[PDB]
């Protein structure tokens, strides 16, 4: 929807690019696959760092010290 | 009780503790990068709900069935969670919080169906049991609406039947960065409140709408609804990364007290064993 007047002309931008004209998309796309591919990046940090380290050391520390 | 085995602990406490630090500074990095985005969409909420204030503003002869309670039934609960562990007590402190207040209507032994958003809360809904008649994964750090327009789509379509009575949705409110509250609302009734803007000087002339007011204010108010969803779940994203800070830089203050007890028990070890052996070349030499 949209609402105008000479005071502000606002706009509701459900689907919407400053790309030039219809059928531009293809760098979202890209940018879309960039951002899945950073998500996919971020996991595999997150669940090598938080599992592999900490289960190896806390079962090297579930062997007792002494 | 060997003094490899606890050199080899002390070196891998070492090791960890050095990644989980490097993991906290870039938990505190990603924090700000969602604070932001919630800046971003926030005046959009604030300027929406100033819309959906003059949307309600207008046919007011109208009235929309979204503004009235029926015999309260058929509970709705929307749950966002982690889809990752190591975020803290957030996702079981919400989850806690969840099961109690679904004793609540199961006091007065009304209906409960819930919708999923994170994968412990999917996992979670599996071993508990029932029915669930919506569940996403992997959303992401900044999903498009799109990702989550189907379940919100799917519920508003169940519920315009009249089969439910009204959606109890679930989130994490960010106060700090240290501190988050487990948080339930009600969201499918709505009522203005400190929205006399554009009242005390409204315009004396009718706004008259060439496309039919009667039905654009319907287009808007699902736009509200998905609108608010984002806006929560994006909050819940961003608060998640806030837990796992203080999570790592706690584990790493753990890690460092007990190295330091490990050296303690090392350094006794090694003296003993010190001992023990000049003992025995001693008595050995004694003897020959």
């Amino acid at each position: 929807v949209l609402e105008v007047q000479p005071h502000v002309v606002t706009v509701l931008a459900d689907t919407a690019i400053r790309a030039d004209n219809l059928d531009e998309a293809a760098i979202l796309e890209a940018r879309k696959n960039a951002e899945q591919l950073l998500a996919n990046q971020k996991s595999d940090l997150d669940s090598a760092a938080a599992l592999a380290a900490l289960a190896e050391t806390a079962a090297q520390l579930e062997t007792i010290r002494k | 009780a060997n003094l490899k085995e606890i050199r080899a602990k002390v070196a891998s406490i070492k090791s960890t503790q050095k990644i989980t630090r490097a993991m906290q500074m870039v938990a505190a990095s990603k924090m700000r990068r969602a604070q932001e985005r919630m800046a971003q969409g926030r005046p959009y909420a604030d300027n929406m709900r100033r819309v959906i204030a003059h949307l309600v503003q207008a046919n007011p002869e109208y009235k929309h069935r979204y503004m009235v309670d029926r015999p309260v039934k058929r509970v709705g609960y929307i749950i966002v969670s982690s889809d990752r562990g190591l975020a803290g007590g957030l996702n079981i402190n919400l989850f806690k919080k969840v099961v109690q207040h679904v004793k609540a209507q199961q006091e007065q032994s009304i209906e409960v169906q819930f919708a999923l958003i994170g994968q412990k809360a999917v996992s979670f809904f599996k071993n508990y049991g029932g029915k669930v008649l919506g569940a996403t994964t992997q959303i992401g750090d900044a999903p498009s609406l799109e990702q989550l327009t189907g379940s919100v789509q799917v519920m508003l379509d169940a519920f315009d039947k009249g089969e439910l009575d009204r959606i109890y949705l679930v989130s994490n409110g960010f106060v700090n960065a240290m501190t988050q509250k487990p948080k339930v609302e009600q969201l499918v009734p709505l009522a203005p409140a400190e929205e006399g803007d554009d009242l005390n000087r409204t315009y004396g002339w009718d706004y008259i709408y060439e496309p039919e007011a009667e039905e654009l204010l319907n287009g808007l108010l699902v736009r509200y609804i998905e609108s608010m969803v984002y806006q929560g779940v994006i909050e819940n994203v961003a608060c998640e990364q806030s837990a796992r800070m203080v999570a790592m830089k706690a584990a790493t203050d753990n890690a460092g007290q007990l190295i330091k007890d490990l050296q303690l028990i090392y350094n006794k070890l090694r003296q003993a064993a010190i001992t023990q052996e000049i003992s025995e070349i001693v008595g050995g030499a004694a003897a020959v």
